[PDB]
Order: C-alpha cells, then structure tokens, then sequence
C-alpha cells in the first residue's frame, strides 16, 4: 500500500490548498480525527485507520461538502456515492493504484525554509461502472424546490447536457472555483497500464445507505417510484326498486280487472269502564269546586315544578351523552381537554390581476395569482396586525388576543399563532419589502422566499441570497395548504385565495375565561364586518355567526306561527261553544297540556328548541278529540238532559274513543324513553298527554255541561252542515270506491318505493343573514385545506420493539390517507403526520443548541448524542433519555436555531415507561355536506379499526380517536337508520297492543289500526325524500309526531265502527263513520287551516320553511287517509 | 481628435499615426491594415453576472453605434441577456441583421428574467464595447452572446 | 455628370473640382473635406402648410435615396407630417433606423390628418432635399421633422 | 486570395491586377472602374423550373451576402419564386429594402407553391450568384426576379 499525498501544503487560490506530495505507506490517523472519519468515510474506520490523509484534509473535505449537500442532501444514496468518490481520492490507503501525480511545484515552509512539494495536478482512475452508478443514483434528484434536476446546478451545464463522466470532469476542474486543484479523471472498468481503477461498491437511490437512512423519495428519484392508486370502487343500483313498484302496480291493475269481470259475470270490560265513568260524572255533576279545585292543583304542580325557568338550550349538546360519541370526546379531554377553536378568514383580491416574475437564476415564467401581488400582501398584513390589536372589554377588564390565543412557545415567546402566508415573512412589511438586486438582476425578493418556504416552512434560513427564515413568529412552520386556496396540484403560486387562521382557547372547563374569549370574538366579528378595503373581499369564521345567527334569525318567524296559532284557536273556539263557553276550556286545555308538560319535565330537568313546535301542535290532539266529544253531544237530543243525557252521550262515545285515544297517544310519547336526543321533548309531551286526557275528563265535560245548560242559531247551522257533509260522504261510499281505492293503494306503493329508494343525513342551511353565509360560501369555494383532526391516544410505550411496530402502523396510516381520494382529489384524510418518532431520529443525527432565558441571563447549551455504532442503536430503541430531552425544546441545533417542540406526553418523575399520550393528527378538508363528512367519519372509524386490528394485545388499552369539529355534531346522523326503524318500531308495538287493550279482533282491529302505521309513514317519507322534504334530528321527531296524530284520527273512527251493534255488510260502517266524520273535518281541517298561515305564509329563513312545511303536508296526507283508510278496510272486511 | 494607429515591425509596437509615419515606413497594400478586438476580463473584473452588471447601465437619447473588427481573442467569460420589462414587453433590442454572438467563448452566462429597464439602451459604464461576431457595439442586444472589449487599429508588415 | 466641389482659401469660393485643382492646391487630409446642408427658406417661400405642400408631390416607381451631410444651419421653419390614407393605413413611411429630425428649428409645423396619398413616396418638386439630422433624403418620412434644403461639398483650409 | 481585375485597351483583355499593372498603365479616375454581371444561360443549361432547381439548394448556418454590380446583360430566362413551408409560413426571405428584380428579362418563370424548405436559405450549388437589379446575392429572395450569373471587375480606358 502506498500514498501519493499526505497533509496540506501551499495555497492554490482563494482559501484553497494543494496537498503535500508523499509516496510512503498510509499512516494511522490520530484519534482526534476519528469523529471526522466516522462521519465522512466510515468505510475506512477500522483497525489502525491507516490512511493517506491527515485530520486537516478530512476537515477540508467536510468544509467543502456544503454545495453538494446544498443540492443532493435529500437523496442520501446519491450523496453517499459522491462522498465515496472523494473519500477514496482523499484518504485511500491504496491511492497509488488509482492516482498518478502529473504536476508539482515547490512548497517552502516560511519559518524553517524546509522544502516540500505541492501536488499541483493528478490523474484519477475512476471505475466506469462506479461513475455510471454515481450518476444513475443522482440523475433524478430534484433541486430543493424546482422542476429542474439538481445535476443542472453541480455540472457546469444544464441537466440535459450533464453525463456521468462530464459531471465528474467538471467537479474536478479547478476552473469551477471550488476544486482547489485539478484532478483529470480517466474512466475504465479495466486496468490501465497497471493502474487499477477505483471501483467501490455503490448504492442506488432505491436502496438504504444504512439501517438509519431510508431510500430516496419519488419526487427526487425514479427507481423508487410508483405505483399510483387504483382502489376506486364504483357502485350504483336502484332500478330494481322501480321495477318492483311497476310490477306491483300491474298486479293491482290485474286484480281490479278480475274484480270487474266478476261483477259482470254475476268489549264487556270497556262497557263496564264506560258505565263507571258515567257514574262518576253523575256524582261529579253535583259540584263544580272539586273539578276546578283539581285544575287549581294542576295550576300549581305545573307552575310549581317550573320553579327556576333555567330551561337551558345551549350550547352544542344534542348528540346525547354516554356511548362513544360523548365518552370519546371526554377521553380526548383528560389527555388535553379542548384542543381549541379557530377564527378563520378567507381573503380574495377581486380587482387585482395575476402577474409573472422570473426567479434567479432559472428565469422560468412563474405566474402568481391575484392575492400574492406584493401590495395586496402588504394590505393583508395590515388587516392581520389590526386583528392582533383588537381589544374587547368584559366587566371592567380588557381582553386581548394575547390573553386567549394559542401561544405554543409561552412564556419565552408570547407570540400568538397565526397561520398565514405573511408568517413566511415573519409578519413584517419591511422584511417582505426587501429585495436584493442590482442594475441587472433581482436575485431575491418576496417571490423566491415564497417558492422556497412552501417547500420548507420550518427553515430558519432561505437558501437564496435573502437568507430570511420561513418559520412563523409563533415558533412553528406554516404549511402552505393551510394558508392558500384555489390553486392546482401543489402550484401554490397560482392561489386565488388566502386563508388566515387564529387558534383561540375554547375554555370548555373555564366559564369566566370563555366569556372573555367570546367578548373578544364579538369584537373580531364586528371588526371584520366593518373593515373597508375595495381591494379585498374578506369572509368568516368565528363562533357567534353559527350561535348568533340561530339565536338572531330564529325569531321573526315566531310572529308567523304565533299569529297562525291565534287564528286557529279562534276557529276551534267559534266551532262548538262558539260563545264564551268552549273558548275558556280550550285555553285551559292547551295551557293544561303545555303547563303540565313543563311541570312533568321540571321534575327531571330538561329543555329544547323543537320541543316547542311539538308542544303547541301536539296540543291539537287534546283539542281535536276534546273538540269532537263536546260537538257530538251538541248533536244529541233525547228524553234526558244533564242527568243521563250527559253520561249517555259521554261515556258512550268519549269513554271508548277517548280511552283509546289517550292510550294510543301515551304509547307514542310514553315509550319515548328510547335511546337518542329526543326522548326528553317526546316523553314530556306524552306525559302531558294522559294529563291533558285526565284534565278534559270531568273538567271539560262538567264545565261544558255546568255552563252548557244568535249563538244558538249559528251552532245549529254548523251542526246541520256537518250532517249534510256526513250524508254526502256516505253517498260517495255507497256508489263504489273500489277503483279509486286501488289507485290510492298505488299511490302508497309508489311512495314506499320512492321513499325507500331515497335518503339523506342533514346539512346546515341557516337564513340569509350575512356572516353565516360568508362562511358557507367561502367553504364551498375554498378547498384542499381547513381542518379537523383524527387522533389516537395510546398507552404502554416502553418496549423499543413495540414502538418500532407502532411507528410502522403510523407510517402505513399516512400512506392510505395520502391516497384515499375522490373525484379529482383525496377525501379521507389530507394528509400526513408528525408524531415525534422522527424528531428523536433527527436529534440522534443532529447536534445541541442554545436556549436563551427570559428576560435576561447567560446562554445555556446542553446535550450530547451517541455515534457511530452506538448512534444507530440509540435511535433504534430505549426511550426515557430521548423522551425527556425531546419534550424540552425551543431552539434547533445546526445551521440555525429555532423552535421544534410539542406536547401530548406527561409522565411522572423519570418513569419514562409511564408516558401518555402521544397523539398524531392529519387534517383533511371536506366541507361538502352532512352526508360528505359522515362518509369521511365512516372511513376514519374503519381506519381506526384497521390500525388497532392489525396489532393489538391484552384486553383493552386506548385506541383510535377521530375528533373533528364535525363529529359529536354529526355523530347523531350515524345510527339514524336504526333510530327511525327502532323509534317507529316501538310505536308500532305500543299502538297494536293498546288498540287491543279493549278489542283484539285478531286481524280486524289489529290490521285496521296496524295498516295506518305503514299507511301514513310512507307519505311522510315520500314528502321528505320526495319533494321539498328533509331529514335530521328534527325530521325524526317529526315522523314521531306524525304517527301520533295519525293514531288519533284512526282511533276514533275505528273504536266505534269495529263494534257496531246491529251488524251488517257495509251499512253499519257508513253509519258509524258518519258520526265520526263530522269531527274529522272539524279538528283536522282547522289544524291545516292554521298551518297554512304557518306554511302558506312567509318567513325569513328556510330553517322552519321546512319543519312546519312537511308537518302540514304529512299531517294533511294522514287526515285524508283516515276516511279512505277506514272505508277501504270496511269494504275489505 | 484622432484614432491611434499601431505600427509593428518584428516586435516594435510604436503607437504612431500618419501624423508621424516616417517616409521609410512602408504601406504597400490595404491588406496590411487590421483592426483587432481585445477582451476585458481577468483579475479584478467581476466574472460573475451580479458583479459584471455594475459595469453596464441604461440610458436614453443616445443612438447605438457599431464598428467592425477583424480578429479577437478567446474569452473565458461571455454574456447573453434576455430581459422583460415589468409590463412583459422586451427590454433589449433584437440583434440587427448580421450581428451574431461572439464566436469563441469558454463559458456563456446565459440568463433571462425581468427587470426595471430604465432606459432605451444598455451601455458600458467604462466606455468599452460589447464585442459580437467581428462587430463591436456601444449597446447590448437581446439574446446575443457578447464579450466586453476594446478595439485597436494596426499596420502589419508586408 | 460630375458633382461640383467648392474650394476655399480665406474667402475665395471658387467652384472647381479635381478637374482643375491646381498642382499648388493642398489637400493633405481627408479632414479637409466637408459636406454642408443649406436651407431653402425666406422671401417668396411660403410657410403655411397648405402653401408649402405645393412644393411637394407623390410619385411611384422611384426608390428613395439618402446622402449624409455634416453641417447645416438654423431653420426658421421646419415641417413634421403625419398622414392617414382614406382606408386609415399609413401614407408616409416610418423614419428608417438612424434618421432623426432636423436638429435646429425655430418653429415646427407639426400636423396630422388624412389625405389622398396618390403615390408611394412624397418628393420635392423643385428637386431639393428633405434635410433630417445630418442625412438628406429625396423623400418625406412619417412624423419626422425636416427642413427643405440642398447640399454642397467643400475643401477646407489646413 | 485576390479578386482578379480585368484591364482593357482597345480589345486587349488581360486578366491582371495591381499585382502587375505596369507603370505605363493609366488609372486617372475612379470612373474607369466598373463591375459587370454576366449571365449563365444557354446550351446545356436547362430552363424549365424542375430542371433549374437542381442547380440550387437549401442550407443553414451560412449568412447571405450581397455585392453590387453596375451593368449586365439581357437574360433570355429569369426566375421568380414563391414557396410556402408545409406549415404554411414563408420559405424564402422577403427581398431586403432596395433589392428589385433583374431589370432585363425576355421571359420570367414566375411560379408559386409549397415545398419541403430544408434550410434557412437557398444557394447556388455551382457557386454562382443570383443577379437582381445591380445587386448580386448568394441567396434567393421571395417573389423577386433573378438571373443566374457571375461578376467581373474592370478598368476601362480614359
Ligand atoms: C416575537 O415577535 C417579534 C416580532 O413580531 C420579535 O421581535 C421582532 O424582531 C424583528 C427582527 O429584528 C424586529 O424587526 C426589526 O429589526 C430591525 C433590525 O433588523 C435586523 O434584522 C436582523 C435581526 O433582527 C439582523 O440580521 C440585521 O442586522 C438587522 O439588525 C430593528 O432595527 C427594528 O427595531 C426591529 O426590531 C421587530 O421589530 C421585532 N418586533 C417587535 C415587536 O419588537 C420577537 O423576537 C418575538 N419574540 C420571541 C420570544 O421570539
Ligand atoms: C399554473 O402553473 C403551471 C405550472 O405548474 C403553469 O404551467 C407553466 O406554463 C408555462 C407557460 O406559460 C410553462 O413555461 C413555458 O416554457 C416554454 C419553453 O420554455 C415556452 O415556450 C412557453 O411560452 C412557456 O413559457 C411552464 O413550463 C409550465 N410549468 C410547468 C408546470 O411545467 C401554468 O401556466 C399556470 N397556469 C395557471 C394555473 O394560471
Ligand atoms: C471502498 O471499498 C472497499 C472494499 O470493499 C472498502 O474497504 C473495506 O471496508 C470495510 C468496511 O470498513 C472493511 O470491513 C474491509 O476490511 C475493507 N476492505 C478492504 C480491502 O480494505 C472501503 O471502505 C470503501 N471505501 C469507502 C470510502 O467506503
Ligand atoms: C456528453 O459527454 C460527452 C463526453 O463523455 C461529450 O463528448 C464529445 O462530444 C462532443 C460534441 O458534443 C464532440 O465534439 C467531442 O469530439 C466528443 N468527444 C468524445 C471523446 O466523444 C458530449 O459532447 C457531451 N454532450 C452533452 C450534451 O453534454
Ligand atoms: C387599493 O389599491 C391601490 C393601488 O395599489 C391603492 O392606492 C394607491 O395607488 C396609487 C396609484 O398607483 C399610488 O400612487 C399610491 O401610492 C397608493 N396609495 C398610497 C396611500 O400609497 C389604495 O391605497 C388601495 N386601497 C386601500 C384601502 O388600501
Ligand atoms: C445562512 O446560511 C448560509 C450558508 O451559506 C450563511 O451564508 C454564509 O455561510 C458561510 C459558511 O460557509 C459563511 O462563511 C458566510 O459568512 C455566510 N455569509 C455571510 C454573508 O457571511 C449565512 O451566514 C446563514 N445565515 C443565517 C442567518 O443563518
Ligand atoms: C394468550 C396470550 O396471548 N397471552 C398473553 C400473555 O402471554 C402475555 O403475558 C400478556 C402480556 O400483556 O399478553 C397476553
Ligand atoms: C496494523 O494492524 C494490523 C491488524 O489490524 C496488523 O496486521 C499490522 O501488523 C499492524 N501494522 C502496524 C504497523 O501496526
Ligand atoms: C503515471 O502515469 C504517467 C502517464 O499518465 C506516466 O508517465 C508515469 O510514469 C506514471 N507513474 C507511475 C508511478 O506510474
Ligand atoms: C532562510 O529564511 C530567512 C528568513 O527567516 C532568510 O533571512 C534567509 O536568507 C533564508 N536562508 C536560506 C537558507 O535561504
Ligand atoms: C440508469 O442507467 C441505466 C443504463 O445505464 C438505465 O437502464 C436505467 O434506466 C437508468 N436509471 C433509471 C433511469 O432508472
Ligand atoms: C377542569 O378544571 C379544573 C380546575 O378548574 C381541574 O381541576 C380539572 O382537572 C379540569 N378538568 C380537566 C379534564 O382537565
Ligand atoms: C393600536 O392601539 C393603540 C392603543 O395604544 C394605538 O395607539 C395604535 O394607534 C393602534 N394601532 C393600530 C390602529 O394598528
Ligand atoms: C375600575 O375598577 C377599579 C378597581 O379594580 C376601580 O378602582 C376603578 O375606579 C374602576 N374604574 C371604572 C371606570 O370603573
Ligand atoms: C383495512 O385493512 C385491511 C387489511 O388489514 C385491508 O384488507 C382493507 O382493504 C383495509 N380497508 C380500509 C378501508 O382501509
């Protein structure tokens, strides 16, 4: 083994040295060079480390690595072979085999005058295969942020002219101003005149350099690339449903035809109860006090229980508690509580054009969208600074953004967190205004930094001539997707919108601090609303917009319903007693039910919004049945009055009917104890139902009687009219309603198929105020970013190997997410992840860093490591040490010094084994619809299952958690399918069982009433999934009420028809329905007559425009079916 | 107010003119007259474009001028500029017909972008010429390789 | 068929040529040769544009010609014309590269409009030249200030 | 490396130069120097365009050159070419300013169409010139009548 040089001699040019000629054997490297050799040329680091280089040469090699690193650092395999080319030249103990000195000159030591010899030039015999592999591993590497190949910057020519041998030739030519002296390469896989070319093994860009150094990326490599995604599923059925409906229709038609052809070819208990009731009445018919006294008692119980009208309604608790939805939210809290909320603005520049700007030294045309005009950025910065300076007052105190913001690096840094493109310029007008240029070029400006910072937002030093940091003033990177909108692919320069985001404390556990934050928010909303700049359109996130709009909009419409309620109760008042006899009752009846309900609920605590539309419209049941019992008696007139004339007309039609009506109602509201977020309003009303029932018992009858004994004339006429109507109805049924009845069946059939073959969750569409609209419009337009978090809490974490396995799970999750997409982009996640396992790894290969104590004090630097061999081991496993260091950070360590810390961990003392709870979050955009977010949530749950299902263990111990400002809120829209089927199902049983608690005709009554259950439902669904309909936490309650009123109708028509004393074919039926038809047109008609004022009327928002919309439609359909349904059933019988 | 003329014997370079050309000095053919372009590069001269532009500047009201030269030297550094005004139109004039790039460059700084362009033409602040292919101009032409230089006129031996 | 050459001593202007230049007449440098442009204005030469155009006319088939001159005189009246054809296109050719307005005018009749333009080029009916900046043309160029004039060639004293 | 100069007495055409011009040979005026363009046509020189193009060819990288001549001869055949490239743009350059058709042609082969145009300029394969109106070019110009020819330079008697 022999050298050609050893050590450094004279200056060549600049700061550059020739090496000293030396032709002896290699020399063991001093221990003081072991770090350098381990770092640069670890292949030589064994035995006596006998090399043809000294420590000075290795230091010089390290110092010269800056420019290759500048362009190749991202692809370790590419850089590795290059380093080996230089290591072999500099240090190989067999230099003489592949190097031949070709020029020299004297070196004279200035002090001793001893002569040595500069190696001025030499020839280097490089393997052909080595050179080609070195080029091959680097040829796809892309410059840090640039569609140009890194080799175009290291080859003295463009990348399309760069080849393996001319690249090496260029690097080795002193003319390049970097190489200290020229090395002339000769490329051969064969010996050349006894020289044995350097042909060291090489690594491709698809290979790992070592155990702690991964292969190169796709973006910077070719070998390790592909394949894209191919898991797209395409479903689409439905026609089947249509065919079935059609088939059914055909069958029906056939049946009808057949029928036509044929015609051409040819109880005790109940009674007893009634009797008892009558007896009671007769007794009661001997005193008014008792009754009223009872009403008075109810006046108290109702009002009494209403003590402390604390009937809350806020804030966002309707998904109900318990289960996973709530339990999951609570869990994430104990670990961190409320991650926090964001006030967010989207900003566009409608009066500004795009523009071009060549960035040195490429000079390629890069277009920049309207909002990235330099002047609009300055204007957006002024907006931003003004927002930071907003103050609100609460009590006598002042509230700033600095009091409520996420300031991640407090106290050492109170700097608030503002996600904005302006934070790439540290929110500084001057810094952004800067621009290093001369008479010839602009070398660096607000463009270069931008194009660099979108690729390296954590950088504390632009690689351009500006040398400005990218890191935001809050101490963390601002990711480009989260601050720009309306750009294509990752061409952030083409953005048509800026997004500005301020995280502020939600203060879920602190009431006094939350109120202060909400005071600030109100000022923020005001500031934005009144901000004047023709150059910018600014639009909303906040908090009140969604909470203030609902409480600010939902009011005017009140006057609508209120009015309608009055005009309706007026008619129902005129109807029967007309005068001041019936009015009193009702007013008391409606009050009793409403008052009683509030009292029944006060004994358990509860409250709600829709709980009002139900309470009011629900009261109808009490009025309807109550409005027909009195009317029927009015139509009475025999040998008796008051005495038996009241018990024979009351305990005869009111006993059974009412008795059955009250039950069918209590069964729908009573058994409302189910599982969901509506049982409260439900039960409360159902309870108010028996109450309202027992009320109108002796109260209405007695009162109506006690007092019942121009106005008279009017009553008679109405009665007469009713009678006439009944007669007409009878006549109609007499003819033949078989054809139309079949047609009706068709309508129901078509409805079931059209209603069962549509569906939907529920979106958010509030009135057109302003704020809310802006946020809704901005969201629709924007895209790519704006977020929620998927999040896991994990336990244990102590077995180096289980951490490696958990990291593989984590990396795999990042992949699927960055893949799963839809239409023209991903849907699932976003997405990507920054747990921490990578931070630790980075440190192992990094250095220390400075911490500067606040306000003053000497600098503190402290740390260490642990390479080379150990380095790989340390990073591989163990974790207490790393963990306790990694949690305490706030100043990088290498070429700069910034902040790169976080949170989520919280062990005790130095028990690193007890660490919790690491949390990884990938924010994904959506804002599509109630069904869109629900679909994404559905995917995330399966994602959580897949990760937890992959590698589990013992029983239970934490799992996946998808907490996104949309869950708990949409969590309900999840089990909506089972709810509807379960909710209605529970009523179908309570109704079929109740209607039998005083009958049990097997198929007679059972089917009669049972048919009404599916009869009306198909209508509600049709209108909902058919025309102007909807569905949600309310619609579900809507369907419930529907089945309720429906039961009411049927109940009366049927309890008196089924029996039928003097029985017949279809004659007795027409007789009963007659006395029941008059009431069907009274309450029903009126009720509709009221909705119209509510439905046919107007409003200032679609909100109720639907709620009270279907009501009238669904309520109307049910009423119509009442008469038809009964008639059809009778005929069938 | 007179252009110097260099007279060479074997190696005697005497800066004379016909305001001296001794009655023993022999000019027998016009083929003895040559103009030469020499390059301004080397130590001190900004070899990098940011330093090089400092020697050039934009000026209006001065018409460009061209003069031929018949021989020059290999240049280590040449320049080739393309510049858009802020409004996107062209800042440097197109090379006039018959004006081609300097023919012998080791390396060309070939660059393109946008700049303020605060004048009609780009000149040399030191009063030198932009040397193209055997034509020297007072001005920079668009996308056309030049070396910086100066011209001399000589009388060569028979 | 020969251009006259003026020879001046102290004040002797004799219209000679080299077809006479006595063997005692001294031409020792080409710097003694000057061409001069003299203006045609004054009494009997109308100044208003309607009267002035009568001295010019449009003609086709005759190629324009230019000749340099090195000195001229202050002009009391100059002209600067811009003319659209009836179809709106340009009637006068654009000033060729390096042709600028006559440099010393007391007053410029600078006018623009439309006219019949019954020929390719506008010439001088009296056979004079349109004098621009040290170039004399047989023709009028668009939007370019000229004086009307004639050229003489002289031999100046040493 | 020297252009021949023809000397004529009464009818003595001796191809000389100033590299011989006897000390008895009289050049008393520059008016005695004439350049002449002579035509290349006649027996063995095909006239139809398909045969004529065989004498010409397209070439890139060679700048066109022009030289004046003062007299020529009547041509029996001239040519006037217009050629579209396959993409429809122009194959031959427009005649530069001041270059007009050869002035004396018995017959002009005036033709137009499209062709491959495999070069920047069309040259003469035999090294002759395309003669236009008292200008000879190495190249063919669009829509401009030329004769094929060569140039001589003469000294005429006093
Ligand atoms: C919280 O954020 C604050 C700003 O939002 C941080 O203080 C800001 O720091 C900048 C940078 O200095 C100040 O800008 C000005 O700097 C010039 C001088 O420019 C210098 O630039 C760098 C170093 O600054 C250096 O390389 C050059 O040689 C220049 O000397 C000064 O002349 C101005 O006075 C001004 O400081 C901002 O003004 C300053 N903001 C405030 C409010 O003072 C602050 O450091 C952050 N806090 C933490 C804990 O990081
Ligand atoms: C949005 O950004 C994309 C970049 O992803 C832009 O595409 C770019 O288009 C320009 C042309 O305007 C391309 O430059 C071209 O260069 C050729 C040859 O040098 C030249 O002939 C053309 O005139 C043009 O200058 C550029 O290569 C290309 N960039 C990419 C991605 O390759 C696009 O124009 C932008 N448009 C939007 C979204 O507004
Ligand atoms: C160039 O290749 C040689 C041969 O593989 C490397 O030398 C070996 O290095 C390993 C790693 O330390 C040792 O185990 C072997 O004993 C070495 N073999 C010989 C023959 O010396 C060398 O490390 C490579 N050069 C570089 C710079 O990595
Ligand atoms: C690519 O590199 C090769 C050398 O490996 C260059 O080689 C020569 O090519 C030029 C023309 O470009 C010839 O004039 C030389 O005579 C060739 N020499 C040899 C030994 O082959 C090649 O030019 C380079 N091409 C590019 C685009 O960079
Ligand atoms: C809206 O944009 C315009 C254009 O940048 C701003 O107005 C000024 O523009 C004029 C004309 O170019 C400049 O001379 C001024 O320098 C600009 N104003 C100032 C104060 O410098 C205008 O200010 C912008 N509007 C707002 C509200 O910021
Ligand atoms: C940013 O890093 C660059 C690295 O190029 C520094 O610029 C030069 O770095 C070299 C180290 O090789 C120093 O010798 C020079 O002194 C630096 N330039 C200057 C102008 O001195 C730069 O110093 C770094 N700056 C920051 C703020 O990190
Ligand atoms: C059957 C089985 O898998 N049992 C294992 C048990 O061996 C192990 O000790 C424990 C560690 O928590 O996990 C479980
Ligand atoms: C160097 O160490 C090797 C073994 O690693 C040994 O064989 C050799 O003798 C040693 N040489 C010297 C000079 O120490
Ligand atoms: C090295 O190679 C050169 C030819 O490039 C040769 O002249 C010289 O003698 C060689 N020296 C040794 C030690 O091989
Ligand atoms: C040695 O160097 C010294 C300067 O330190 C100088 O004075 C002396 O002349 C030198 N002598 C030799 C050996 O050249
Ligand atoms: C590297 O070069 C080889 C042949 O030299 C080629 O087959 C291979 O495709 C190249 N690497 C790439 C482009 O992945
Ligand atoms: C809520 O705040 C109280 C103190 O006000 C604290 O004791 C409790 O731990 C907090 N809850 C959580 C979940 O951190
Ligand atoms: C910010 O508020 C302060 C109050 O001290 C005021 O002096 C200053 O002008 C304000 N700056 C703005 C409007 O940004
Ligand atoms: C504000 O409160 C302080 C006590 O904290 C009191 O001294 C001061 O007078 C109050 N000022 C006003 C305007 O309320
Ligand atoms: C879940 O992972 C399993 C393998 O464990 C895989 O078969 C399936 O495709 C994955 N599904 C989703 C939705 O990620």
């Amino acid at each position: 083994q022999s050298c050609v040089w050893y050590g450094e001699c004279g200056i060549a040019y600049g700061d550059k040295r020739y090496n000293c000629e030396y032709s002896g054997p290699p020399k063991p490297l001093p221990k003081d060079g072991y770090d350098l050799v381990q770092e640069l040329c670890p292949g030589f680091f064994f035995g006596n480390v006998s090399l043809c280089c000294d420590v000075r040469q290795l230091q010089t090699l390290k110092d010269n690595l800056q420019l290759p690193l500048q362009f190749l650092s991202r692809c370790p395999s590419c850089f590795y072979n290059l380093l080996n080319l230089f290591c072999e030249l500099t240090c190989s103990p067999r230099q003489s085999q592949f190097l031949n000195v070709t020029a020299t000159e004297d070196y004279v030591d200035p002090v001793t005058n001893q002569t040595k010899t500069n190696v001025k030039e030499l020839q280097y015999y490089v393997g052909q295969s080595f050179a080609n592999a070195m080029y091959n591993a680097c040829r796809d590497v892309e410059a840090p942020s640039s569609n140009d190949k890194a080799l175009g910057l290291l080859c003295g020519k463009d990348a399309d002219a760069c080849n393996a041998t001319n690249w090496i030739e260029y690097m080795f030519n002193k003319d390049n101003g970097q190489a200290p002296f020229t090395i002339t390469p000769v490329f051969s896989d064969f010996p050349v005149h006894g020289m044995e070319p350097m042909n060291n093994a090489t690594k491709g860009c698809d290979e790992s350099v070592d155990e702690v150094t991964a292969p190169c990326s796709c973006q910077d490599c070719s070998i390790v690339c592909g394949p894209k995604p191919q898991p797209p599923p395409p479903p689409a059925p439905w026609t089947i449903l249509g065919l079935d409906a059609m088939y059914v229709i055909m069958w029906i038609t056939y049946m009808a035809f057949l029928l036509v052809f044929f015609g051409a070819f040819f109880a005790f208990e109940g009674c007893l109860r009634r009797l008892f009731t009558r007896w009671g009445s007769f007794c009661v018919r001997n005193p008014g006090c008792v009754i009223f006294f009872s009403l008075v008692f109810i006046t108290a119980c109702s009002s009494g229980l209403v003590f402390v009208r604390v009937t809350t309604n806020p804030v966002d608790l309707w998904s109900a508690p318990s289960s996973q939805a709530r339990l999951e939210k609570e869990y994430f809290d104990q670990h961190f509580g409320p991650f926090f909320r964001t006030e967010q603005l989207i900003i566009r520049a409608p009066l500004t054009d795009k523009h071009i700007y060549q960035p040195y030294p490429s000079g390629a045309d890069v277009p920049f969208g309207p909002p990235l005009d330099i002047q609009i950025l300055h204007q957006v910065l002024d907006l931003q600074i003004a927002i930071e300076n907003i103050t609100a007052s609460y009590d006598n105190e002042t509230v700033t953004l600095q009091d409520i913001c996420l300031a991640p690096l407090s106290p050492y840094n109170t700097n608030c967190t503002i996600l904005s493109v302006l934070n790439y310029f540290q929110n500084s007008h001057s810094v952004l205004d800067h621009k290093k240029g001369d008479d010839f070029f602009v070398y660096a400006d607000y463009h270069t930094h931008f194009l660099y910072c979108v690729r390296a937002p954590a950088s504390l030093n632009d690689t351009s001539l500006l040398h400005d940091p990218c890191l935001g003033t809050f101490g963390g990177p601002v990711f480009p997707w989260l601050v720009l909108g309306g750009y294509d692919d990752q061409n952030y320069n083409n953005a048509t919108a800026l997004v500005i985001t301020f995280p502020v404390n939600n203060y879920y556990n602190d009431t006094e601090k939350l109120q202060r934050a909400q005071a600030w928010e109100k000022e923020f909303i005001n500031f934005v609303k009144n901000y004047k700049n023709p150059n910018l359109t600014i639009s909303f996130t906040a908090e009140r917009s969604i909470e203030d709009e609902l409480n600010r909009e939902s009011d005017s419409d009140v006057f609508t319903v209120v009015i309608s309620y009055a005009i309706m109760f007026l008619y129902i008042s005129l109807a029967l007693g007309h005068m001041k006899s019936c009015r009193r009752l009702l007013v008391d009846s409606k009050v009793s039910l409403g008052i009683a309900g509030i009292l029944i609920v006060l004994s358990s605590v509860a409250c709600s919004l829709g709980v009002f539309s139900y309470i009011g419209l629900p009261l109808t049941l009490i009025v309807i049945e109550v409005i027909p019992f009195l009317v029927l008696a009015v139509g009475v007139d025999n040998i008796f009055i008051l005495v038996q004339a009241y018990q024979r007309d009351e305990r005869l039609q009111g006993e059974t009917l009412d008795q059955q009506l009250g039950r069918v109602l209590g069964e729908v509201a009573p058994s409302m104890f189910l599982s969901s977020f509506s049982e409260t309003v439900a039960f409360f009303l159902g309870a108010l139902s028996v109450m309202p029932a027992v009320h109108t018992f002796s109260l209405f009858a007695g009162l109506a009687v006690f007092i019942d004994f121009a106005e008279d004339g009017t009553s008679v006429q109405a009665s007469e009219s009713c009678l006439f109507r009944f007669f007409k109805n009878s006549y109609s049924p007499l003819l033949l309603k078989d054809w139309m009845r079949p047609i009706v069946i068709a309508i129901f059939v078509g409805v079931l198929s059209f209603s069962i073959a549509v569906l939907n969750k529920v979106d958010i569409g509030l009135d057109q105020s302003l704020s809310m609209p802006d946020d809704s419009y901005m969201v629709d337009y924007f895209k790519s970013i704006s977020q929620y978090l998927h999040a896991g809490p994990p336990v244990y974490f102590v077995l180096e190997e289980g951490h490696d396995y958990t990291s593989s799970k984590g990396q795999n999750m990042v992949c699927g997410g960055m893949g799963c997409n839809n239409d023209s982009l991903v849907q699932q996640i976003f997405n990507a992840a920054q747990l921490d396992n990578y931070t630790r790894i980075g440190f192992a290969p990094s250095s220390w860093i400075d911490d500067y104590f606040d306000w003053v004090k000497p600098q503190s630097s402290c740390c260490r490591v642990p390479e080379g061999k150990q380095r790989p081991q340390g990073g591989d496993f163990m974790r207490f040490l790393p963990m306790f260091l990694s949690d305490n950070p706030n100043p990088k360590c290498g070429k700069g010094g910034h902040a790169a810390y976080s949170s989520a961990v919280n062990i005790l003392l130095g028990h690193g084994t007890r660490v919790g709870a690491t949390y990884f979050m990938t924010y994904h955009t959506v804002l599509q619809t109630s069904a869109d977010f629900i679909d994404a949530l559905k995917k995330a749950r399966l994602i959580a299952s897949n990760v937890t299902e992959t590698m589990g263990i013992n029983g239970s111990a934490y799992r996946v958690f998808p907490y996104s400002v949309f869950y708990v809120f949409y969590e309900q829209y999840l089990t909506i399918i089972d709810d509807t089927i379960f909710n209605l199902g529970v009523s179908l049983g309570a109704i079929f069982l109740v209607t039998m608690v005083l009958l049990g005709c097997e198929l007679w009554s059972a089917v009669i009433m049972c048919a009404t259950i599916a009869m009306v439902l198909v209508n509600m669904f049709g209108v909902m999934w058919l025309w102007g309909i909807s569905l949600n936490a309310v619609s579900l309650v809507n369907l419930v009420m529907s089945c309720g009123i429906s039961v009411e109708f049927c109940s009366h028509i049927t309890r008196a028809f089924t029996v039928s004393m003097k029985g017949s074919r279809v004659e007795r039926a027409e007789e009963a329905l007659a006395h029941m038809g008059s009431s069907v047109f009274s309450g029903i008609t009126l009720t509709k007559f009221g909705g119209i004022v509510v439905l046919a009327f107007a409003k200032s928002q679609i909100f109720q425009i639907f709620y009270f919309r279907m009501y009238l439609a669904m309520v109307l359909l049910g009423a119509t079916h009442g008469l038809i349904f009964l008639p059809v059933l009778l005929s069938y019988i | 107010r007179s252009i110097p003329l260099g007279v060479i014997h074997n190696s005697v370079l005497q800066v004379s003119d016909v305001d001296k050309l001794v009655c023993r000095d022999k000019l027998s053919s016009t083929n003895q007259l040559r103009s030469v372009g020499l390059n301004l590069e080397g130590n001190g001269v900004a070899t990098d474009v940011p330093s090089a532009t400092k020697r050039w500047g934009f000026r209006s009201g001065v018409p460009p001028k061209v003069v031929n030269y018949e021989a020059g030297e290999w240049a280590e550094n040449c320049y080739n500029l393309e510049i858009k005004k802020p409004d996107g139109s062209e800042c440097l004039p197109a090379a006039p017909d018959g004006i081609r790039g300097f023919p012998r460059c080791r390396y060309v700084h070939k660059v393109s972008g946008t700049g303020p362009c605060a004048g009609d033409f780009a000149f040399h602040k030191e009063g030198a010429f932009f040397l193209y292919d055997r034509l020297a101009s007072t001005v920079i032409y668009r996308g056309t390789t030049f070396a910086e230089g100066v011209v001399a006129f000589l009388i060569l031996p028979q």
